[PDB]
């Protein structure tokens, strides 16, 4: 993992690594993990222009490691060849599934639901960062717990929650909802925010604390 | 001013996931001495998994 | 809700473990009527000679203990009519079922899940060591009293601990040593020795999660799988 | 049953073993001014560095423990005319026969049966550590108080653990390796030895509910007497 | 033991195996238990005309043993072809009695009752399944407990308790039923469900969990 940053006006590298690992010294493996020449920050935009790859001004994105991978010369080359886009590696790159997300929430519930879809021509789609974050608890949260055929508890029982609206009822749909978001190790916490009920039909709301 | 202490135990094993084994630590000793030929140490584990088969 | 005058009072919930499956959820028909929750502490106190050491290790077990009384005159079911005396007779059923099941250690289903709709919170609990102690003195006859002590495992927010799914990014199952195996299996006696005694010279001349990208602790799988169709001496190394 | 609704509440109820066959019992006349039941659970709780680990082994014993006292007025008998201090008498008789001659000598009966007509529940019981308590107060010039505690055994509806009939599905006892130790005792000495030296001879040379029917349990107990009344060797084999 | 199974509707081996035995992998294995050809479930019912005693459809019958008893290759054999006989089997078999049923229960705790009957053609009469051991359980209700003359206290009280009728002695007598009944290790537990005096007649019934 990492931790965004903005560089401040006419801000100093060593100040930020100072900031961000109490020691000054190791900036000198932070501008290696964002592989960076001597120039570290420059005022100025348009030096930029001339090294734009190797080169940061105000405002640009940067990428501080965790401690324990600050010395790792892999972690270095990987952070290199990823720098802004970091994120990525953790949470995955998976096929996309929501073709129209306007047609199957009213089914819910149910079999014959999702299907593969493809974006653009010739490539196949393909959900990536937060998207693909969302996508997969979705999928989690509608799947039943034993309906697939490999690697039970998987899923939710929330289609056997259908039933009298009395407050009671709510509350125990409420923790099943946040049992099942706990499920994903990637899902720090999840917490509620809000809930109405009018009418025959439960609503409601949640928040997860995701992962960068 | 008293000063104020976060223990915080690490476990490490190489041949079950290191990190696993660490949580489920409910005290060690470590009986190093020069005055003998032998260092012995001793863990204590807790009871949550079947560790003889493991 | 409490009593405070804009919601009616919601009444504390019991939800059981049934053996064949699901959950029976019981519901006292009146609160109890003493409720104390206890938050102990791992921190401990040792005096050195010259200064005092604060050290603390996190929170400890919680307790959770009531008291109450159920009622004594009839009140309707949502599948029945049940008394006072029937509703303590299927508590402590309850009880004493979830009780003697949990034999082999600790039963590998849910907990025993608590409701507290009086004030906003939940937990997820099991049964203490005082247990269910149940009492009828002189003093009110026809009024059952039951005292109940329990110890909190967790939030029931939260997931099992050891049910987390984790990334599993790559492969955790890798091929390579599957393979690698089987040929070792396949091999013959004489190949497995020759093996030895290569892998025994190599030691001598020492001195004197996976994934196939972005990794390199898989880079011993892809070694150790060649040697073999390829005849790297007669066997494999490493 | 109670005072309400239904009819008139059965009073609480023992019953003792009569030592010439048969059983006796001993009806309150007086409800206990208390009752108190512990089920207690013999479960403990440790928590690791960021875990909390429960373990459990089964029910506790449930304790039972109630206190009464006798009316000084008589009442109707099955015989004669007790009154209170009769009663208690005979009480105080009864649960020293049971006690007294417990470890000495022979009680026939195994437990007590403890029948609580009035909570609707019943337990076989036997006398507590803490045992019977008698005592008279200041306030009592006439009146008697006794206190008992008692530790169930177990559930009244289920059996013996003696009397218990398992499946015994086929033959149970292996006739064969009996007529096959019947025979190898009229044998010789040196028939015996053969038999010795060739179990030896096959030992050290290995590694290189008796029912026929839907089974293999009882193979090798065949074999043992056929190959001695047929003969493989002196002596025979295995 | 084994638990009794239905074959449902669009079902598959997999799922069968993995919601008892939990892993699927254990499916390779049950198959054997109930010696099905690779057309293991086939919804068509003409394609099971071909060979029904080999194959299984949507409504049959199948057998589930338990874990410890689904690697024994003897109890594999054995389910393989006796099929429907494993429950006569394991409750067994013995010799019918209940000559005169309507005789019988005019004579409670009477002597010189039971005796053999006929059925068939030439063979004593013999019983076997639920019926085996509701017959065995009536019998031991009758019995006096010390009448035997082998492996004594076998029976029951019930002649001795007959008396005022009152509620103490119908505990009493419930109680003394409940043990009885409990004896046999074969069965769970009991308990009454109702209780009925009234005059001078004794009525009342009592509901078994036998196992399987």
């Amino acid at each position: 993992r990492f931790k965004k940053h903005v560089v401040q006006h006419e801000e100093t590298m060593q100040a930020i690594a100072q900031r961000y690992y109490g020691d000054v010294s190791y900036w000198i493996d932070l501008v290696e993990h964002n592989n960076l020449k001597y120039p570290y920050l420059v005022e100025t935009d348009e030096e930029k222009m001339k090294d734009p790859e190797r080169l940061a001004s105000t405002g640009d994105t940067l990428i501080i490691p965790i401690e324990s991978d600050l010395t790792d010369v892999s972690a270095k080359e990987i952070n290199s060849r990823d720098k802004d886009v970091l994120v990525e590696l953790a949470l995955g790159r998976d096929l996309n599934i929501t073709a129209d997300e306007k047609y199957f929430n009213e089914h819910g519930t149910s079999d014959n639901i999702l299907a593969f879809s493809t974006n653009g021509n010739g490539d196949l789609d393909t959900v990536k960062g937060i998207d693909n974050m969302k996508q997969q608890l979705q999928a989690r949260l509608l799947t039943p717990r034993g309906s697939l055929m490999l690697h039970p508890n998987y899923g939710s029982d929330l289609h056997n929650l259908f039933g009298l609206n009395i407050p009671e009822q709510a509350t125990l749909i409420e923790m099943e909802v946040l049992r099942t978001l706990t499920s994903d190790n990637r899902v720090k916490s999840a917490n509620l925010i809000d809930w109405k009920i009018q009418g025959n039909v439960y609503s409601g709301q949640f928040s997860v604390e995701i992962k960068s | 001013m008293r000063r104020i202490r976060r223990p915080k135990v690490r476990i490490e094993i190489v041949t079950y996931n290191g990190d696993e084994f660490g949580a489920k630590l409910l005290g060690f000793q470590t009986k190093n001495s020069m005055e003998d030929d032998s260092s012995v140490f001793q863990i204590n584990m807790a009871g949550d998994t079947y560790w003889d088969k493991l | 809700p409490q009593s405070d005058g804009i919601s009616n009072l919601h009444r504390i919930a019991l939800r059981f473990p049934k053996e064949g499956g699901g959950y029976d959820m019981y519901r006292f028909k009146v609160n109890p009527e003493n409720y104390t929750i206890d938050s102990p502490q791992r921190t401990t106190a040792i005096k050195t000679k010259s200064d005092i050491v604060i050290e603390d290790y996190g929170k400890d077990i919680e307790v959770i203990n009531f008291t109450g009384t159920t009622g004594f005159r009839p009140v309707r079911e949502a599948d029945g009519l049940k008394t006072g005396k029937q509703k303590m007779e299927e508590l402590q059923s309850r009880v004493s079922e979830y009780a003697m099941q949990g034999g082999s250690g600790n039963v590998s289903g849910s907990y025993l899940q608590f409701f507290n709709f009086t004030d906003d919170s939940y937990y997820k609990v099991h049964l203490a060591p005082q247990g269910l102690k149940i009492t009828r003195s002189k003093d009110e006859p026809l009024l059952f009293r039951y005292e109940i002590t329990l110890v909190v495992i967790g939030s029931l927010t939260e997931a099992d601990r050891s049910a987390v799914t984790t990334e599993e990014f790559g492969n955790v199952k890798p091929n390579a040593s599957q393979r690698v195996d089987e040929g070792i299996k396949e091999l013959d006696k004489n190949a497995r020795k020759t093996r030895d005694r290569n892998n025994q010279e190599i030691s001598r001349r020492e001195n004197t999660i996976y994934n196939p990208r972005q990794s390199t602790n898989g880079l011993k799988g892809n070694i150790d799988n060649m040697a073999l169709i390829i005849g790297y001496g007669d066997g494999g190394v490493s």
